[PDB]
DNA sequence: CTGGAGAATCCCGGTGCCGAGGCCGCTCAATTGGTCGTAGACAGCTCTAGCACCGCTTAAACGCACGTACGCGCTGTCCCCCGCGTTTTAACCGCCAAGGGGATTACTCCCTAGTCTCCAGGCACGTGTCAGATATATACA
DNA sequence: TGTATATATCTGACACGTGCCTGGAGACTAGGGAGTAATCCCCTTGGCGGTTAAAACGCGGGGGACAGCGCGTACGTGCGTTTAAGCGGTGCTAGAGCTGTCTACGACCAATTGAGCGGCCTCGGCACCGGGATTCTCCAG
C-alpha cells in the first residue's frame, strides 16, 4: 500500500482537496507500474556494459531513455540535485 | 446463449458512446464475434493462470496478471 | 530517515527494500533508489498537481478517477506515459469529434 | 428530432463511468464460456465487472478507431468493413 | 515512336519489386546522414559501417511496415492514392499520434 | 541535405514494393518526417546507451537494444 | 553462439540442404530472442507463484500461454518424451 | 553433454548455466531447461524443416533468409508469433490486392 | 474485340571463387564425485466468501409505426503519375595513412552484502461529520 | 422541458485517532566489482582518384478521387407492455490461509575431459553470363 507517502505529499501540495480509495489504489498500481518499468530497463541496462551492480548512473541513463525531453530535463534536474543534496549529508 | 445477455440496446449506447448514428444490424453480431474472441483469449490465458495456480476460486490478481500480459495496464485493483 | 539525509519524502529504505528483494542483481549500489525515489517523488508531484488542480478546478472537492481520466487525457506527457494504460472508474474525457 | 437528445446521451455515457449491461447474464456468459475449461469456477463479481471494464474499454477504443475510420471514410454509418480495417491495422 | 501504354508498365515493375527481395535507396548519403544527424548530439562519433547497413535495412523494413499498412488504409478508403490522412490516420491507429 | 539523399523516385520505388498507383507529392515529405522521427528516436536513445558505456564509437548493439525495446527486433547481427 | 547446434539438428532434418551464415545468424539470434522471452515469462510467472524455483510445469505453462495450438502440445509430447525418458536414468 | 544423454543436441550445460547466470530466480530446476531446449529442437525442426522445403521450392541447396521470410509469414502460428519482429535481408511476402488488378 | 512483335523471364550450358564445409590441435567450458541447509506440497479445517433458493418490481427490453436521413451509383474533372527519353553528379570501385579505440597487462581501489538490534516509524483497526446524496422548496427558458 | 438556486437531513468515507509491532538502519567486515594506468595495433576516418549509374527533368495522357444529383432505403423515436434483472434476504456451501512437516535440491569444491574454439585449406554451389525457348503482352484486327 502506498497511501502514506502519496497522501502526505498530497497534504504538502493540495491541502483543500479530497481523495477516494479507488484513486489511491490507482496511485499504488501506478508506482508499481513505472517502478517495474525502470527496474526492468535498468536490469537489462547493467548487463549491456557487463555490470552487475545497480547504481544511479544506470538509473539516470534510463531516465534519459524513457522521459521525452522537457520532463526528462526536470527529472534529471530535481532528482540529480536531490541526489546532490543527499550527498551533502 | 447468454451472449444475448449482451443486449443490443447496450451496444447502441456504447456505439453512441463512440458517436455512431446509423447502426446496422450487422454491427451487433460482429461485436459479439470479435468481443467474444477477446473473451476466449481472456478466459483461456486466465484459466491457464488459475489452473496453473491449482486454485479453484479465480481471484482478481489473476486477470491483473492476464491483462498485464496483454499490454493492457489497469489501475485501481492493486 | 535517509530521505531526511536527502531532504525528500519517499522511503529510501523501503523502495531500496523493493530493490533488494525485487530480484534483479546480487549486489546493488545504494545510490540507485535515491535517484529512483527522487524521480518518482517528482513525477508524483506533477501528477498530483494535475490531480488536485484538475479535480479542484472542476467545482469538485474529492479527487475521483474520472478526473484522473480527463487529467491524463488532458496531458501529452502522461499520454506518452500511460498510452497502453486504462484507468478504472475513469470513463473518457469529454471528447466529441467535430463530425459528431 | 432523432439525435440531439441522443447526443446528450452521448455526453451522459461519456460522462458516466459505471457499466451498462445486465450483470447476471453477463456473469453466466463468463461462466458459460468458462465451462470450456472447468465448470463453475468461483469468481469475484467485481472481477467479472472488471473484465467488463477492460473489455468495454477495448470496445470504446474500437469505437474510436472505427470512428476515425468513419471520419476517414466520410460516413457516419459504421460498417463491418470498417471493423475489417480497424482490426486489420490492429492485426486481428 | 516505341511507346507503351500509360499505366501497365508501372504495374509490372510493381510486380517485380514486390516480388523481389532488395532495397531501393543509396548507401553513402544514408551513411553521411547517420554522420549528419548524429553530429548534432555528441562530437567525434566513429561508426561501424555494417551497423549503418543494418540500420538502412531495418529502416526500409520499417518503411515496408509503413507503406503496406497505410496501403491497406488507403485500400479501405476506396483509393489507390496515398493521402496524408492515410499516414496520420494509420499512425494514430498505431498510437503514434 | 541527405534527408533529400533518400531520393524521391526511390520513395516511388518504395511505393512500387508499396503497391501504389497514384502518389501524392506530400507523401514524400511526410514520409521523410516520420522517417526523421523514427531515426532520431533510434539514434537518440542509442547514443544515450553509448554515453552510458563511456564511448565515442557507436556499435550495432546499441540499436539491437533499442529496436528490442522499440518492439521491432532484428536478427542476424548479434 | 549456437550455430553448430542448429547445424547438427539441420543435418538431422535436412542432410541434403546447405545454409548461409547470415541466415545462421538470423535464426541463432531468433533462438536467443525467444530464450529471453521464456526467461522473462518464466521470471514473471516465477514471481507469481512466488517460488524460488522454475520447473517444467511453469515452463510448460509459459509455452502453453505463448504458443498457439496443437503443435505446442506436440512440443509437450517431445519435451515430456525426452525429459521423461531422461528422468529415471 | 547431457543433451545426448537426454536424446537432444542443444547444450544443457550452456543453457541451464545461463539459467543461473541471467538474474531471474534463486534456484534453477533441473527438468525445466531440458524441456525448454527440447521445445527449441521442436521449433528448430519446424522452421528449419520449412526452410529446407522452401529452399527446395526454388530448387536451391543452400538456405537464404528469403525462405525464412516466407517460411514464417506463410505459417499461421509463426506469423502470429512473429508479426512484430523483423528479420534481416528476408524480403517481403508477395501480395497483390484488387487495387492492382482490373 | 483476338491475336501477334517484341520484351520478360526462364532456361541451357560455363567457370571459377571462395563460402560454407570440412580438417587439426587444444583447451576451457561443461560435466560430475562428492557435501549442505533447505523449499514446497499436502494434512486438516476453517470462516468468509460465494453460489443458490424465495419472493416482489421496473427501466429495460422487446415489439411496432413511421418517417426519415444517409449509402451509394452515374457522370464529369483536370491534372497528374506515369511513359519516353536525357543528362548530369555524386555514388561507386579501388587506394593511403593514422591514431583511436578497444582490448589487454594486471592494478588497485572501497564497497556492498551479512548480523543483531532497535524501536519508533509504521501498520492494524476502529468513529464522525460533513461533502455530497438526496431531497426540500423556488424562479426561469 | 431543461436549467439554475437556496434549504434540509441523512450517509458513510475518509480523515482521525488508538493499539500493537516491524523494518530498515549503524557499525563492522572482506575480498572482489569495477574503474584505471598503460598502451598497441589495426582499423575505421577521412580523405584521393578513376568510373558510371543514378536520378532528375521535361512533355504530355487519359483517367482518379471527389463531387453533384438523386434514388431509394433502414433505422431511431415514440410507445405499449411485461419482465427478468434487480433487489434483498437469507440459506447452503466449500476454498485459500494458517500451522506444520519433512525431507530433497541446487549451491559448493574441485577434479576431469573432450567439444568446440580458433584457425586453415577447399569443392563445388552458385553468380554472372552468352545465348536461346517460351509466355506475356501493347497495340493492331
Amino acid at each position: 500500500s502506498y497511501a502514506i507517502y502519496v497522501y502526505k505529499v498530497l497534504k504538502q501540495v493540495h491541502p483543500d482537496t479530497g481523495i477516494s480509495s479507488k484513486a489511491m489504489s490507482i496511485m499504488n498500481s501506478f508506482v508499481n507500474d513505472v517502478f517495474e518499468r525502470i527496474a526492468g530497463e535498468a536490469s537489462r541496462l547493467a548487463h549491456y556494459n557487463k555490470r552487475s551492480t545497480i547504481t544511479s548512473r544506470e538509473i539516470q541513463t534510463a531516465v534519459r531513455l524513457l522521459l521525452p525531453g522537457e520532463l526528462a530535463k526536470h527529472a534529471v534536474s530535481e532528482g540529480t540535485k536531490a541526489v546532490t543534496k543527499y550527498t551533502s549529508a | 446463449d447468454n451472449i444475448q445477455g449482451i443486449t443490443k440496446p447496450a451496444i447502441r449506447r456504447l456505439a453512441r458512446r463512440g458517436g455512431v448514428k446509423r447502426i446496422s444490424g450487422l454491427i451487433y453480431e460482429e461485436t459479439r464475434g470479435v468481443l467474444k474472441v477477446f473473451l476466449e483469449n481472456v478466459i483461456r490465458d486466465a484459466v491457464t493462470y488459475t489452473e496453473h495456480a491449482k486454485r479453484k476460486t479465480v481471484t482478481a490478481m489473476d486477470v491483473v496478471y492476464a491483462l498485464k500480459r496483454q499490454g493492457r495496464t489497469l489501475y485501481g485493483f492493486g | 530517515t535517509r530521505s531526511s539525509r536527502a531532504g525528500l519524502q519517499f522511503p529510501v529504505g523501503r523502495v531500496h527494500r523493493l530493490l533488494r528483494k525485487g530480484n534483479y542483481a546480487e549486489r546493488v549500489g545504494a545510490g540507485a533508489p535515491v535517484y529512483l525515489a527522487a524521480v518518482l517523488e517528482y513525477l508524483t508531484a506533477e501528477i498530483l498537481e494535475l490531480a488536485g488542480n484538475a479535480a479542484r478546478d472542476n467545482k469538485k472537492t474529492r479527487i475521483i478517477p474520472r478526473h484522473l481520466q480527463l487529467a491524463v487525457r488532458n496531458d501529452e506527457e502522461l499520454n506518452k506515459l500511460l498510452g497502453r494504460v486504462t484507468i478504472a472508474q475513469g470513463g473518457v474525457l469529454p471528447n466529441i469529434q467535430s463530425v459528431l | 428530432r432523432p439525435g440531439t437528445v441522443a447526443l446528450r446521451e452521448i455526453r451522459r455515457y461519456q460522462k458516466s463511468t459505471e457499466l451498462l449491461i445486465r450483470k447476471l447474464p453477463f456473469q453466466r456468459l463468463v461462466r458459460e464460456i468458462a465451462q470450456d475449461f472447468k465448470t463453475d469456477l468461483r469468481f469475484q463479481s467485481s472481477a467479472v465487472m472488471a473484465l467488463q471494464e477492460a473489455s468495454e474499454a477495448y470496445l470504446v477504443a474500437l469505437f474510436e478507431d472505427t470512428n476515425l475510420c468513419a471520419i476517414h471514410a466520410k460516413r457516419v454509418t459504421i460498417m463491418p468493413k470498417d471493423i475489417q480495417l480497424a482490426r486489420r491495422i490492429r492485426g486481428e
